[PDB]
RNA sequence: GGGGGGAUGUCCGGGUCGCCCUGGGCACCUCUCCCGGCAGCCUUCGCGGGCAGCCGUAGUCCCGGUUCAUACGUCGCCGCAAUCGCGAGGGGACCAACGGGUAACCGUUCCUCCAAGCGGUCGCCGGCGAGCACCACCCCAGCCCCGCGCCGCCCCCA
C-alpha cells in the first residue's frame, strides 16, 4: 500500500444556519414500554448557507448523516421547523405516529415545504410583503388546525395554514407600527401567545386570534457605545410561564410571562448572542454567540425567579448561528452549528460529565472519486466537478518533483443554477456522469477534450449514479426511491469511440413487508430513499440499498438479448439491523460463482454475503461482532468507506482507519456504562465531584462511597464448522480515500480538509472585545 | 518601543505582521538605526524581524529590497561608528600632549 | 467557637494536628478540656490536610483539603451532653488545587450554607446548597457554579455582608467583585502588592485588606478610600506560609530566599527615619 | 435572465417570467442578506485576513 | 573582513548543526519541515521538535497531550505528500517513509 | 544579558517634608566598549562630592553646580536657580 | 550525553568460504547504570532523608484542541514656563541601494539645508465656560454601504 496524502482539494465550508431536532423531546417510559417507543422516528435536519438542507439520525449516540439535499446558486437558508402531529391510536390501539412536515425559508417571501422522499422541495407559498427573518409552528393545547407564523423585515406577522398536507398564505395578524422595525426573533409563550423579539430594541406580545397586541418589552441603549438600537437576537420560552431573550449586547435577559417585564438581566459574553437553548424540563439555559462561546446558567437556590450563569466556555471555532435540543429515549443533547461548519453536540443531563462531541465537517459521502486506469481524481461541489491526473507513481519518487506530479488537470461547469448531487466515472475515465435533482448528464472525455452525452428519458434529476465497469451500463436512484436503469452503446468510428444511451428501463424494487401504521405514522414512506448502489466487478450483478436497511439486488441475464432480472435469493437476504453505510462487492472472484459483497452498517456491523445463495458467506457466520477488535468496536466513526486488497479491506471512517484480513478470523472506551448520546465521560477536570466518600467512625477509618445520580451451543457449531488487522487514527481529517494503479500492491490517494481561519469567514471586533 | 522592551511582548508585538506592516516597521527601522541615541533599542527590533520575516524576502522581493536597503545603509553604517572611533582616538592623547 | 455544652455557652477550640505528613486529625477541646489536654477527636482525613473553619455555634465544620473537602454536620440537635459531639462526614473532590474558601451560613436556625472556594488556577467555584444536597447511599448531581477571572493564584475570597458581592484578591494586585446578581464584575483596580487577605467588618460597612508588602487598609463600602491605614517593613520575608501560586509549577516557581541583604540609609538631620 | 421588456413609449410588452425554479428551490434575497450581514457587523472592524501576502 | 566572515560562518555552523538534529529526526520518521534542495534556504530556520509541556493559565505547565501533539503535526504537514506505509508497520515494527512537496 | 544590561545613576534633592526629586540622570556613568557595571559609591563627610568606581577601573567624583549655560542662571519658576551634578574629578586606577 | 553490550543494513584486505568476523566506516531497535527534572507516600517543626517511581518524546473512541485581562469621580476653550517633533513650499549631494538599459543613463528609495506653518509632553500656588443634553420622540434633507431598473460608452456577431 503506497498513500499520497493530498490537502489542495479546498472543498468549501458553509455556515449552518439551522439546527432542528424532529421532536424537542420524548416522554420519558421506563424500560417495559421501550417496545412502544422503538418504532418514533428522531432526527435532526441542519441547513447551511449554500442552502444545504441535511438529515442525520441520532441513533442515541450514533449520528448518521443521513441524507444531503443541496440548494442552487444564490440560495441559502436561514430557518427550519418541524411539524409533528399527535400520535394517532387506530382502531385496535395500534399507534400512527405524528407525520412530521419540513419547512424551511429560502431567504424569500416565500415559505417552502420540503419533500426528503422524493428528495427535493415539495411546495412554497408566499405573501406579498417583506422577507421573513424569523418563522415557526404554533403549539400544541388546535388538534388537526396549526399554523405557521412568520415575521419579516417591514414587520407583518403573516400566517400559514398547515393541515390537509396544505402550506397556504392565510393572513396578516400585526405590523410594527413604525416602518423602522424588523422582526428578528420568534416563540410561543402560549398556544395563543406569541412573543418576538424584534430590531428597535422591543419584544412585542401579540396574541394570535384577534391579532391583538398584549404588551411591548424595552431594551435600552448599548451602552457599548454607538449603535443605539440594541437587535433583540433570540426569545426562548420557559415552559412554566417565564420569558428568556438573549440580545445583542451579549447579555441575556429574563421576564416574568404573566406580566411580562423583566426580573433580571446577566452580563454573560462579550459580542452578541446568537442563539439560546433551554432543558426541556426548564431547567438549564445555553446561550451561544460570536466570541465563538457559550454559556449554561442554572436557577438559584432560594430566590425564585432568580438565575445565574454555572459557566462558559469556546466549543467551536466560529460563531454558534443555530442550535436545537433533544430529551428524549434517554439521550439529553443539544446540538449547535455555526460557521464552522463543525456540529457540536453536548450532554444536556449530564452537562459538565461528559465530554462534547464533534461530528465530522465533511458531508457523510466522501465526494471523491478515481479512475485508477487513468489515475484520476475527482472532487465536485456547487456547480463544477475538478479533476486531477497524478501522471506518476510512488516508487519513481521513492519533494521539488510532486508539485509537478500532482497537476490541476480539468474543471467543468454545469449550466444553469442547480447542484451536482453525486457523480460516476468509468475506470478509464473516459465516461463522466453527474446527477443533480434536474437532469442527469453524461460527458465523455479523450485525452483534454469534453464532450456532453445528452441524456434522453430523464427530466427529473437522480439522487445516486453508477457507471458499470464494463462501460455498458449507467444505474441511478431517481428521485431517491427509484432505481433506474439504461444500457449505454459504445460504438467505433475512425475518430474514435463515441456512446449513446438507451431508453432507461426501470427494474421494480421489491415490495417489502411493513405494518400500515409504520407507513402511515413517523415520516412515512420515507427511507425507502436509497443510500447506496453497487455493481459486481464483472457488472452482472446490481445491489441497492436505503435507509431502512432493505436490500434488493438484481441478476443481468443475457440473451441486446441482456436485461436484468430479479435475483430470487433476494427474499432470502434478510434486513439489516441498522442503514448499511459501505457496502461493495469483492473484486477477488468466489469459485463457485456466487459474489462475496461486504456490508458495513452504522453500528459497524461487518458481515459477508453469498447473495446468489441469500446468506452469509462461512467467513462471516464464524466472525461474529463480539469477534470484532475494540478499536473497530469503539470508534464513534461512521465507516466512510472502503478499499479493497487481496485477502485485505482498508475501511476508513473519518479520523479512522483499519485494514482487516478477510481471510483469517479474530480473538479505554467502556461498554456498561450509560451515558448520553455524546462523547465519553469526564475522568481527570470535571466541574462535578467524581469521589464522594461519606465518612462514618471519627477515627477516618471507615468510609462510604455517595453515588450522584438523580450463545454458547451457536459458538460451538461456529467453531465445529472450521490476527490480521491494523487500527489509526493519525489522519484526522479524511475526506477521501480512492485506489490508483500503474494482496497486491496499489496506490491510493488520502485527500483531507483540515479547517483554517482562511477557509473560515473573518471575525469582526468593535474597540472593547479585542480577543488575546 | 523601550516600554515593549521592558515590559516584555516585543516579540508579541512583532510577531503576527503581514507584508505591508514589517514592510512599515522596517522602513521606520532603516531610517531609525542611524541615530545612536536609540540605535540599541532598534537593532533589537532589527534582530527580531530577521528572526521573523526572513523566509518569504523571496516571495516577495519588494521586502527583500527593503532587507536589502536595511544593509544599503548598514554598510556605511559601519563607517560611521568605525570613523567614531577613528576620530575617537584623535582627542584623546591630544589630551595628554597637553600635560 | 462557642456552643452550648448543657445549658452554657462556652469556647470550643478545633485543633487540626498532623499525624502523618499526608495526613491529619481534628481534635475538639473545652476550657476544662484543653486543661486536662485530651480531647474529642472527630476526623482523620489522608489528603495532604490544608485548614478547617466552622460555622458560628457548632453545627458545620469544613475541612480542606489539597483537592477534597470535608464536611462536617453536628448529628444530633441542642447538644444535652457534651459527649455526644459527633460530625457526619463526606469527603468529596473540588475540580481545582484549593488555595482558600470562604462560606456565608444561610440562617434563627441554621437552614444551608453558600461556599465559595478559590484555586490557584484563578478560580472560584461556589457551592449553592451543600447542606441539602448532602442531607439526602444516593444524592443528587452537584455542580458549582465557575468564575475565572485571575491568572495567577486567587489568594483571599470572602462574602459582602448580606452575601451578594463575592468579593476577592490575590497575586495580580487587583481587588476582584463578582456581581452574583448580574454577570458583571467590579473591581478596585490597582493596590500596591499582591491581595494576601480580605476580611469584612461586623457591618457590611468596612472592608480590611492585608496586602503583601506588609500593609494593611480598612476601607468603607462605596467610598474604598484609605479610612484606615498601616503599613509596615515591607522587608523581604522567608514565608513561613510559603506562598499560594507555588503549588502548580509556574514556569517560574517563587521561591522564600534572600539573595542579597537590604539596601538602607538612615536619614541624617532626622535620624528618626530611614529609607529602604 | 428574464428577457427585457420592449415598449412602445406607452404600453410595457412584456414575456411573462416564471421559469427558474422549476421544484428546486427558492432564490435568495440577496439584499435583505446583506442587511442581516450589517445588522451584525453594526460598527466593528474585522481582522487582517490571513498572514502574509499582498 | 575577518569579523564579518566570522559571523557568515557562525551562524552557518549553528544551522548546520540544527539541520543535522532535524534531518536526523527525519530519518527517524518525526516529520519536519526541513531542505531538500542543494542551496540554502533563505529563511534559516528548522522545524525543532515539539515541546511537550505546554504553557498554561497563569504560568503552570501541562505536557502536551497526544490530541493536541497530532493537531500540531497535521498543521506542520504540507500540500501533498506521499507516505509510504511498511508490511514492518503493518505487522507493527518499523515507521513509514514520507516524502513531503518541497515547501 | 550582560550587553543589554541598562545602568541608570540619578541624583536626587530632598525635601524637609521628605520629598525626593530628580536633578539628574546619568544613563552612562562607567562606559568602555560596553557599558560598565558601577561597583560602588561614597558621600564626601564633608562636602557634596560623590565618588564611584565601575568596571571601566576609574572612580569619579560627582558634585552639584548651578545651571547657567552663558551666563543665563536657570531658575526654577519659583526663583531658585537649578542644582545639577557632574563628574567634577576622574581618576583612573593603576591594576596589577 | 557518556560508558558499554545483544541485533538490523553497508563498502574496502578478505576467509576453506560461510555462520559472519577481525581492521577501518558505520545509522538504528534494545538493555545497562551515571544527566536534567517531575511527581506521589513515610520521616522530622523544618533543615534534610528514605521508599517504589515516571518522562526528556509524538497523531486521539469522544475528549483540556479547553478555562484565563486590570474602576469610577468632568469635560471644552484659550493663556504661561520648559521640551520635542512634523513639515507645505523653495534649495544641494549625487553617497548608497534597487529595477531596467552592456554601458551611458534613467527612475525609485534614501542623506542634508532653509522654512511658511503646525502640533505633542510635564509643571502651571493660569483663567474661562459648561454638566440628563454626544439624550428621548418625530420629521426633512446628507456621507457611506448594499439591492434592482433606466440610460451613456465599448462589444462582437449582423
Amino acid at each position: 500500500m503506497d498513500i499520497h496524502r493530498c490537502r489542495f482539494v479546498r472543498y468549501p465550508a458553509s455556515a449552518i444556519n439551522a439546527v432542528a431536532f424532529t421532536h424537542s423531546a420524548l416522554p420519558v417510559v421506563s424500560s417495559s414500554k421501550k417496545y412502544l417507543q422503538k418504532n418514533i422516528q428522531v432526527r435532526l435536519a441542519i441547513g447551511r448557507a449554500n442552502g444545504d438542507i441535511e438529515i442525520w439520525n441520532p441513533l442515541n449516540g450514533g449520528w448518521y448523516q443521513e441524507v444531503i439535499i443541496p440548494g442552487g446558486k444564490d440560495r441559502s437558508v436561514d430557518g427550519l421547523v418541524w411539524v409533528t402531529d399527535p400520535d394517532e391510536e387506530m382502531a385496535d390501539g395500534k399507534i400512527i405516529h405524528g407525520k412530521s412536515r419540513l419547512f424551511s425559508i429560502g431567504y424569500t417571501t416565500t415559505i417552502t415545504e420540503w419533500d426528503l422522499e422524493k428528495a427535493r422541495a415539495k411546495k412554497h407559498a408566499s405573501g406579498q410583503h417583506g422577507e421573513i427573518w424569523c418563522f415557526g409552528v404554533q403549539p400544541l393545547p388546535a388538534a388537526q388546525n396549526r399554523k405557521l407564523v412568520a415575521g419579516t423585515v417591514d414587520g407583518n406577522l403573516v400566517l400559514y395554514s398547515i393541515e390537509d398536507g396544505d402550506l397556504k398564505f392565510q393572513k396578516t395578524l400585526t405590523r410594527t407600527p413604525s416602518k423602522k422595525t424588523k422582526f428578528v426573533s420568534i416563540a410561543f409563550q402560549s398556544h395563543n401567545i406569541v412573543i418576538v423579539g424584534c430590531s428597535n430594541s422591543t419584544i412585542c406580545a401579540y396574541d394570535v386570534r384577534t391579532g391583538t397586541m398584549l404588551r411591548q418589552m424595552t431594551l435600552g441603549t448599548d451602552l457599548t457605545g454607538g449603535s443605539k438600537n440594541i437587535i433583540v437576537w433570540a426569545v426562548k420560552c420557559l415552559p412554566n410561564g417565564d420569558i428568556v431573550s438573549g440580545d445583542s449586547t451579549g447579555q441575556v435577559c429574563i421576564w416574568d410571562g404573566k406580566t411580562y417585564t423583566q426580573a433580571q438581566r446577566i452580563q454573560s459574553h462579550t459580542q452578541d448572542v446568537l442563539c439560546l437553548s433551554v432543558s426541556a424540563d426548564g431547567s438549564k439555559i445555553i446561550s451561544g454567540g460570536m466570541d465563538r462561546r457559550t454559556a449554561v446558567y442554572e436557577p438559584m437556590a432560594g430566590q425564585s425567579g432568580r438565575w445565574s450563569k454555572v459557566f462558559h466556555r469556546r466549543y467551536h471555532q466560529h460563531d454558534v448561528k443555530a442550535m436545537a435540543s433533544f430529551e428524549g429515549k434517554g439521550m439529553s443533547v443539544v446540538v449547535s452549528g455555526g460557521s464552522d461548519a463543525s456540529p457540536i453536540v453536548l450532554p444536556l443531563r449530564a452537562l459538565g460529565k461528559e465530554f462534547h462531541r464533534t461530528l465530522p465537517h465533511l458531508p457523510q459521502h466522501p465526494t471523491v472519486l478515481s479512475a485508477p486506469k487513468a489515475r484520476y481524481i475527482l472532487s465536485w461541489w456547487e456547480n463544477e466537478i475538478r479533476i486531477w491526473h497524478l501522471l506518476n507513481s510512488a516508487q519513481q519518487f521513492l519533494p521539488l518533483n510532486l508539485r509537478k506530479n500532482r497537476k490541476f488537470l480539468a474543471q467543468v461547469l454545469i449550466k444553469g443554477a442547480s447542484h451536482i448531487t453525486s457523480a460516476s466515472i468509468s475506470e478509464d475515465g473516459t465516461l463522466l456522469a453527474a446527477s443533480t435533482p434536474t437532469d442527469v448528464k453524461v460527458f465523455h472525455l479523450d485525452p483534454l477534450y469534453i464532450k456532453k452525452v445528452n441524456m434522453t428519458g430523464t427530466g427529473l434529476g437522480a439522487t445516486r449514479v453508477q457507471i458499470s465497469p464494463d462501460k455498458r451500463w449507467i444505474c441511478w436512484a431517481e428521485e431517491g426511491s427509484k432505481v433506474m436503469i439504461s444500457r449505454v452503446h459504445a460504438t467505433e468510428s475512425a475518430d474514435g469511440i463515441s456512446y449513446t444511451v438507451s431508453v432507461p428501463h426501470k427494474l421494480h424494487r421489491l415490495r417489502r413487508q411493513i405494518p400500515k401504521h409504520i407507513l402511515l405514522g413517523g415520516l412515512g414512506s420515507y427511507d425507502r430513499n436509497v443510500s447506496q448502489i453497487a455493481f459486481s466487478a464483472d457488472s452482472r450483478m446490481l445491489s441497492v440499498a436505503d435507509l431502512a436497511g432493505y436490500i434488493d439486488t438484481w441478476v443481468l441475464r443475457g440473451p441486446a438479448g441482456e436485461r436484468w432480472a430479479r435475483n430470487p435469493k433476494a427474499a432470502m437476504i434478510p434486513k439489516l439491523s441498522a442503514a448499511p453505510v459501505v457496502l461493495s462487492f469483492s473484486p477477488t472472484p468466489r469459485d463457485d460463482g456466487d459474489y462475496d459483497l461486504l456490508v458495513v452498517t452504522t453500528l459497524k456491523q461487518l458481515l459477508i454475503f453469498n447473495p446468489l445463495r441469500g446468506m452469509l458467506s462461512e467467513w462471516s457466520r464464524r466472525n461474529t461482532y463480539p469477534k470484532l477488535p475494540e478499536p473497530f468496536r469503539d470508534t464513534r466513526d461512521q465507516v466512510k468507506g472502503i478499499v479493497w486488497q487481496g485477502q485485505r479491506a482498508w475501511f476508513y471512517g473519518v479520523a479512522s482507519l483499519f485494514m482487516f484480513d478477510l481471510s483469517q478470523d479474530f480473538s479505554k472506551r467502556k461498554r456498561g456504562a450509560h451515558e448520553s448520546g455524546a462523547g465519553s465521560k469526564i475522568e481527570k477536570h470535571s466541574l462535578v465531584p467524581q469521589r464522594i466518600r461519606a465518612a462514618s467512625a471519627p477515627d477516618g477509618t471507615k468510609w462510604e462511597d455517595i453515588e450522584m445520580v438523580d450463545g454458547s451451543e451457536l459458538q460451538r457449531l461456529r467453531e465445529e464448522n472450521r490476527a490480521k488487522w491494523w487500527h489509526t487514527y493519525q489522519f484526522r481529517p479524511i475526506m477521501g480515500i480512492v485506489p490508483i494503479e500503474g494482496i497486491p500492491p496499489l496506490e491510493v490517494a488520502l485527500i483531507e480538509r483540515p479547517l483554517s481561519e482562511d477557509d473560515l469567514p473573518e471575525r469582526y471586533f468593535a474597540e472593547g472585545e479585542w480577543e488575546r | 518601543l523601550t516600554a515593549l522592551r521592558h515590559r516584555s511582548a516585543l516579540r508579541e508585538a512583532l510577531q503576527g505582521r503581514d507584508e505591508l506592516s514589517v514592510i512599515n516597521i522596517l522602513r521606520w527601522a532603516g531610517k531609525y538605526v542611524a541615530d545612536p541615541r536609540y540605535r540599541s533599542i532598534c537593532v533589537d527590533v532589527a534582530f527580531h524581524l530577521i528572526d521573523l520575516y526572513a523566509e518569504h524576502v523571496g516571495g516577495s522581493a519588494e521586502l527583500a529590497t527593503q532587507f536589502q536597503q536595511l544593509l544599503a545603509k548598514v554598510n556605511r553604517e559601519v563607517e560611521k561608528a568605525e570613523l567614531a572611533i577613528v576620530t575617537g582616538g584623535m582627542v584623546e592623547s591630544l589630551m595628554m600632549s597637553v600635560e | 467557637d462557642a456552643i452550648e455544652v448543657a445549658g452554657k455557652v462556652d469556647d470550643v477550640l478545633l485543633t487540626l494536628n498532623r499525624l502523618t505528613k499526608s495526613s491529619a486529625q481534628i481534635i475538639a477541646y473545652n476550657s476544662k478540656m484543653l486543661a486536662t489536654k485530651t480531647g474529642k477527636l472527630l476526623h482523620t482525613y489522608d489528603e495532604s490536610p490544608q485548614s478547617l473553619r466552622s460555622v458560628a455555634g457548632g453545627r458545620a465544620i469544613v475541612a480542606a483539603a489539597k483537592e477534597a473537602l470535608h464536611i462536617g454536620i453536628l448529628k444530633t440537635k441542642k447538644l444535652a451532653s457534651w459527649e455526644e459531639l459527633a460530625y457526619r462526614f463526606v469527603s468529596f473532590d473540588v475540580p481545582d488545587i484549593i488555595s482558600t474558601f470562604d462560606i456565608r451560613p444561610i440562617i434563627a436556625e441554621l437552614q444551608d450554607i453558600d461556599v465559595a472556594v478559590g484555586g490557584a488556577r484563578g478560580a472560584i467555584y461556589v457551592y449553592s446548597n451543600l447542606l441539602a444536597h448532602l442531607h439526602t447511599l444516593r444524592v443528587g448531581t452537584i455542580q458549582p457554579r465557575k468564575y475565572h477571572w485571575h491568572r495567577r493564584a486567587v489568594h483571599s475570597v470572602k462574602w459582602s455582608g448580606d452575601g451578594n458581592y463575592l468579593i476577592s484578591g490575590g497575586y495580580e494586585t487587583v481587588l476582584v467583585l463578582w456581581q452574583l446578581d448580574t454577570g458583571r464584575v467590579d473591581f478596585l483596580p490597582h493596590l500596591s502588592a499582591a491581595i494576601e487577605n480580605i476580611v469584612v467588618s461586623p457591618k457590611g460597612s468596612a472592608y480590611a485588606l492585608h496586602l503583601d508588602d506588609n500593609s494593611a487598609m480598612v476601607l468603607s463600602t462605596a467610598e474604598m478610600k484609605p479610612s484606615m491605614y498601616v503599613s509596615g517593613i515591607q522587608s523581604l520575608v522567608l514565608g513561613d506560609r510559603p506562598s499560594k501560586d507555588a503549588l502548580v509549577r509556574r514556569v517560574w516557581r517563587p521561591i522564600d530566599e534572600i539573595a542579597s541583604p537590604l539596601v538602607a540609609t538612615i536619614s541624617p538631620q532626622n535620624p528618626s527615619h530611614m529609607f529602604l | 435572465k428574464n428577457p427585457k421588456d420592449k415598449r412602445v413609449g406607452s404600453t410595457a410588452y412584456r414575456v411573462v417570467s416564471n421559469g427558474g425554479d422549476p421544484r428546486l428551490a427558492p432564490k435568495a434575497k440577496k439584499q435583505s442578506l446583506n442587511l442581516k450581514q450589517a445588522l451584525l457587523r453594526r460598527d466593528r472592524v474585522a481582522k487582517p485576513r490571513g498572514g502574509f501576502f499582498v | 573582513e575577518a569579523v564579518r566572515l566570522k559571523g557568515v560562518i557562525a551562524e552557518a555552523a549553528n544551522y548546520a548543526k540544527r539541520a543535522r538534529r532535524a534531518l536526523a529526526d527525519s530519518a527517524k520518521g518525526k516529520a519536519m519541515t526541513v531542505h531538500m534542495s542543494a542551496e540554502l534556504p533563505l529563511g534559516l530556520k528548522t522545524d525543532n521538535k515539539i515541546s511537550t509541556e505546554r504553557v498554561r493559565s497563569g504560568g503552570e505547565i501541562v505536557a502536551r497531550s497526544s490530541r493536541q501533539i497530532g493537531h500540531f503535526i497535521s498543521k506542520r504537514r504540507g500540500i501533498y505528500s506521499i507516505h509510504r506505509i511498511s508490511e514492518e508497520m503493518l505487522l507493527g515494527a518499523a515507521g513509514p517513509t514520507v516524502v513531503q512537496e518541497a515547501r | 544579558c550582560k550587553e543589554r544590561r541598562e545602568i541608570y545613576l540619578k541624583f536626587w534633592e530632598v525635601g524637609a517634608d521628605q520629598s525626593l526629586e530628580l536633578v539628574t540622570r546619568i544613563n552612562d556613568a562607567h562606559y568602555t566598549k560596553q557599558t560598565e557595571s558601577i561597583f560602588d559609591l561614597a558621600s564626601d563627610p564633608t562636602s557634596a562630592r560623590f565618588a564611584t568606581i565601575g568596571n571601566d577601573g576609574m572612580v569619579r567624583f560627582w558634585s552639584p553646580k548651578l545651571r547657567k549655560r552663558d551666563g543665563l542662571m536657570a531658575t526654577r519658576p519659583d526663583g531658585q536657580p537649578l542644582r545639577s551634578w557632574s563628574c567634577s574629578r576622574v581618576v583612573p586606577l593603576p591594576v596589577h
